[PDB]
């Protein structure tokens, strides 16, 4: 039980990482930016997750 | 005007220990029933804090370095402590903050000041009518220019000397980050006289001001008592009264904070105090079972 | 086979009720601008700013935004916007930007590596050209060390090129770091003066002081809706909450980083946010051979 809960907690906590982008929230990247500039940072987030 | 006070005897400084004091709310987010790790400027646990007691005449008004931050704790019973000045040089060449709680109200003015050598607030006591009225304002000579000013709403306080014991403790944290002067405050009723209490109480944010000035030195302001009993001029005819305050300095540290169901900090773990605290940090818990841990 | 999701019914925008306008007139329509070595900084707060104007009008020479897109500036709420004003040469317009080292960048004005703001520059040759030479604008050339970002130097001391310390003689290998621009109408376009303003804004969890000219709508509850609380965009179900926010707190993050509670700007109410319904969808079949029912 402890191992399963720990694995899930790590999986959920991993969403907060930037992985190199400006922010870890997609809704913030989608605003503040035009698609050609947003696509690269969305790519970085996709690769990390 | 400025007068250099006399009849003051210098004594060696005194030091005491801060037992789990100086913890404040780091940000404005609400969290409940969690253990949260924060890296910020904090007062390390079990640390030397310089203790000043005005009682020789013990006119304790020394200029002190600001450093990265300040934790100021005053045990008060007669409102002797009034305010503070914060200035790089304080010679009117470099602009200086002043936060003064005068009889009428709190006044937060950032203005170039020609500060006096021995600033204070002289309150006079009359025997024919038993009352205390502020009369002397020796903080500064003149104000060249006032970029920032603020006067609060008027209020009335006793301003009367008390012959009892210290009954209230006022804790403040002052910081200058990102051109912002942040003041955190709290007050707690305690009956201790000469000992800093050993307990935990978080400090809620009080005010964030966009002062945006360079500070490397500060000074406190006291309420001077003058009456018929004390004869002499302004430099000699006075008595200090009874007051006590403590000064400590902030350092960059990591803390583990526990929130309860109501979202209030109840306990904290200083991460680099000793190995057991480091294991508590690593395990993200306040209880550690038997074994060997990396 | 697939997945099931409930879709939003409507969208709601809740922005603070401020009718004040931001003093862009003082910034751009100023009769005089300071020198590059001492740039002028202004703070703009508690006002509504429309960036649609000043972008499609006045024929600004350069309008370059780092970290934001101008079309979206109407839809964003900002905290503590700063405006920096100075006058430079044409080619130096390139130097003032993230990276892009140059004499102006090295010794006059350095932008931070991580920048979120808009640089506006326009040609003011007619205003700042004198037939005898506009010498009121000066620039720094010789400084001991590279400037840190968002820092200015006003020290005027004789620069020592090599050995033989100057001691205020301005002799051989001793030059004044400050030199006067010579601006005349009969000059090349690259040599013509240019007026530059830099708008820099900080995105912070603190309540947003400046907000775009976007209207608000009525609150709706108990339905899957889109919400735009102060630039915080999300989709979910809003309900009344019993969480006990302290007055300084505005958001709630629960255990992870996602927001689960919020404070309505206009009515100061605490709202719990829940995700819309989702789940898998499965098909039970007895086999196409037996039947086609599922
Ligand atoms: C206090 O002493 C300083 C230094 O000696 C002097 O400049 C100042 O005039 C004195 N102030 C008085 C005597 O009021
Ligand atoms: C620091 O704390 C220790 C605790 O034993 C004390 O002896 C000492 O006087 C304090 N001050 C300094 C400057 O060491
Ligand atoms: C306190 O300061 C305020 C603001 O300068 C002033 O208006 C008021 O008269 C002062 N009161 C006293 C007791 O000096
Ligand atoms: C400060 O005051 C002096 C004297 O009135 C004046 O000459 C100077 O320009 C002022 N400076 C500022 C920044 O207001
Ligand atoms: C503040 O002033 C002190 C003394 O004048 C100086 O050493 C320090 O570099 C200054 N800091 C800033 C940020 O200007
Ligand atoms: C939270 O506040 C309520 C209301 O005062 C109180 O009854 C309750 O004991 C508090 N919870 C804790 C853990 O102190
Ligand atoms: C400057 O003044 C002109 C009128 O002379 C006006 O059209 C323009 O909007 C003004 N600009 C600002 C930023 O106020
Ligand atoms: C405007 O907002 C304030 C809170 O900031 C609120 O108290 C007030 O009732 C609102 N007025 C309107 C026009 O809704």
């Amino acid at each position: 039980v402890n191992q399963n809960a720990q694995a899930l907690n790590t999986l959920v906590k991993q969403l907060s990482s930037n992985f190199g982008a400006i922010s870890s929230v997609l809704n913030d990247i989608l605003s503040r930016l035009d698609p050609p500039e947003a696509e690269v940072q969305i790519d970085r987030l996709i690769t990390g997750r | 005007q400025c007068v250099n006070l006399t009849t003051r005897t210098q004594l060696p400084p005194a030091y005491t220990n801060s037992f789990t004091r100086g913890v404040y709310y780091p940000d404005k987010v609400f969290r409940s029933s969690v253990l949260h790790s924060t890296q910020d400027l904090f007062l390390p646990f079990f640390s030397n804090v310089t203790w000043f007691h005005a009682i020789t005449k013990r006119f304790d008004n020394p200029v002190l370095p600001f450093n990265d931050g300040v934790y100021f704790a005053s045990t008060e019973k007669s409102n002797i402590i009034r305010g503070w000045i914060f200035g790089t040089t304080l010679d009117s060449k470099t602009q200086s903050l002043l936060i003064v709680n005068n009889a009428t109200n709190v006044v937060i003015k950032v203005c170039e000041f020609q500060f006096c050598n021995d600033p204070f607030l002289g309150v006079y006591y009359h025997k024919n009518n038993k009352s205390w009225m502020e009369s002397e304002f020796r903080v500064y000579s003149s104000a060249n220019n006032c970029t920032f000013e603020y006067v609060s709403q008027p209020f009335l306080m006793d301003l009367e000397g008390k012959q009892g014991n210290f009954k209230n403790l006022r804790e403040f944290v002052f910081k200058n980050i990102d051109g912002y002067f942040k003041i955190y405050s709290k007050h707690t009723p305690i009956n201790l006289v000469r000992d800093l209490p050993q307990g935990f109480s978080a400090l809620e944010p009080l005010v964030d001001l966009p002062i945006g000035i360079n500070i490397t030195r500060f000074q406190t302001l006291l309420a001077l008592h003058r009456s018929y009993l004390t004869p002499g001029d302004s430099s000699s005819g006075w008595t200090a009264g009874a007051a006590a305050y403590y000064v400590g300095y902030l350092q960059p540290r990591t803390f583990l904070l526990k929130y309860n169901e109501n979202g209030t900090i109840t306990d904290a773990v200083d991460c680099a105090l000793d190995p057991l605290s480091e294991t508590k940090c690593t395990l993200k818990s306040f209880t550690v079972e038997k074994g060997i841990y990396q | 086979t697939s997945n099931f999701r409930v879709q939003p019914t409507e969208s709601i925008v809740r922005f603070p009720n401020i009718t004040n306008l931001c003093p862009f007139g003082e910034v751009f329509n100023a009769t005089r601008f300071a020198s590059v070595y001492a740039w002028n900084r202004k703070r703009i707060s508690n006002c509504v700013a429309d960036y649609s104007v000043l972008y499609n009008s006045a024929s600004f020479s350069t309008f370059k935004c780092y970290g934001v897109s101008p079309t979206k500036l109407n839809d964003l709420c900002f905290t503590n916007v700063y405006a920096d004003s100075f006058v430079i040469r044409g080619d130096e317009v390139r130097q003032i930007a993230p990276g892009q080292t140059g004499k102006i960048a090295d010794y006059n004005y350095k932008l931070p590596d991580d920048f979120t703001g808009c640089v506006i520059a326009w040609n003011s040759n007619n205003l700042d050209s004198k037939v005898g030479g506009n010498y009121n604008y000066l620039f720094r050339l010789f400084r001991k060390s590279n400037l840190k970002p968002f820092e200015r130097d006003i020290s005027t001391e004789i620069y020592q090129a090599g050995s033989t310390p100057c001691n205020g003689v301005e002799g051989f290998n001793c030059y004044f770091p400050l030199q006067s621009y010579g601006f005349q109408p009969t000059n090349g376009v690259g040599y013509q003066p240019y007026r530059v303003v830099v708008l820099s804004f900080e995105l912070l969890h603190a309540p947003a002081t400046v907000c775009g000219p976007k209207k608000s709508t009525n609150l709706v509850k108990n339905k899957c809706v889109n919400f735009n609380f102060n630039g915080l965009t999300g989709t979910g179900v809003l309900t009344e909450s019993n969480k006990k926010f302290l007055p300084f707190q505005q958001f709630g993050r629960d255990i992870a980083d996602t927001t689960d509670a919020v404070r309505d700007p206009q009515t100061l109410e605490i709202l719990d946010i829940t995700p819309c319904s989702f789940g898998g969808v499965s098909v039970i079949t007895p086999g196409t051979n037996t039947s086609n029912q599922v």
